[PDB]
């Protein structure tokens, strides 16, 4: 139920959670329907996250780390302008430290597999496969949209391409980094990141 | 002799019945399409 309710991550997370609750009720005073805090979610299945070498890693690989989704489109000129600054930020954040601080999960708004590959070969962080349904299920969750090709459920059109959003363990938003928002200080909003209190616990 | 007649008047051969204008060019196509609504307030968008 965060940040919105009528989105498919939350519909599936609800369904799995009250089927768990009815399972434990039928097996055994149990409160129905389950609380938003008491429900549970796995954000990425076993074959979602892939790094630059195209080796898959699961969710627990991101523990103790500030994980941010990056919605982007290869042909988009905002995206083309933003990408080198994000590269520099990611670089100078994860070089000078005892350990690794942040990760960037690339979510693609592209049109074709080869366009996805060409816009992916310039990125050293992780990404999401285009034909995997997780990319547009995350689009519908976080209300990112370039133009109305999906029927909206009375949403807010939060942001367009590109965006970086700090995500939590169950898929909520921790903070929005304002590139194209109410605030719109593009190319500098990366420094608003608070990677200590934003952690994928 | 028996010289015959042709002396037809101005109006009898000058304002004859005429081929009526072929009615055409009925231009009508459509209104332009409408775009969807994606605008929100402040209180519901951020609070």
């Amino acid at each position: 139920s965060q940040p919105v309710f009528a989105s498919p991550l939350n519909v599936e997370k609800r369904r799995l959670n009250e089927e768990r609750a009815l399972m434990q009720a039928q097996k055994a005073n149990i409160q129905l329907p389950p609380n938003y805090g008491d429900m549970d979610l796995i954000l990425f299945p076993e074959g979602s996250l892939k790094n630059s070498n195209n080796t898959v890693i699961p969710q627990s690989h991101l523990k103790g780390k500030s994980v941010a989704l990056y919605f982007a489109d290869g042909a988009d000129p905002k995206c083309a302008s933003l990408l080198p600054f994000l590269l520099n930020y990611y670089r100078t954040m994860n070089e000078g430290g005892a350990n690794q601080k942040i990760e960037i999960i690339f979510v693609s708004l592209d049109r074709d597999r080869e366009a996805f590959e060409s816009h992916r070969a310039h990125m050293p962080w992780l990404s999401i496969d285009l034909e995997n349904p997780l990319t547009e299920i995350l689009k519908r969750h976080f209300r990112v949209m370039k133009e109305y090709e999906v029927p909206t459920y009375g949403y807010g059109s939060r942001t367009g391409v590109p965006s970086v959003i700090v995500i939590g363990s169950d898929g909520r938003e921790a903070q929005f980094l304002p590139i194209c928002s109410g605030l719109e200080e593009g190319d500098r909003a990366l420094l608003r990141w608070d990677w200590r209190n934003t952690k994928f616990a | 002799p028996t010289l015959p007649f042709h002396g037809e008047s101005a109006y009898r051969t000058d304002y004859v019945p005429k081929p009526l204008p072929e009615v055409a060019k009925p231009v009508e196509v459509k209104l332009p399409p409408t775009l969807p609504f994606n605008a929100q307030s402040c209180y519901r968008s951020e609070y």
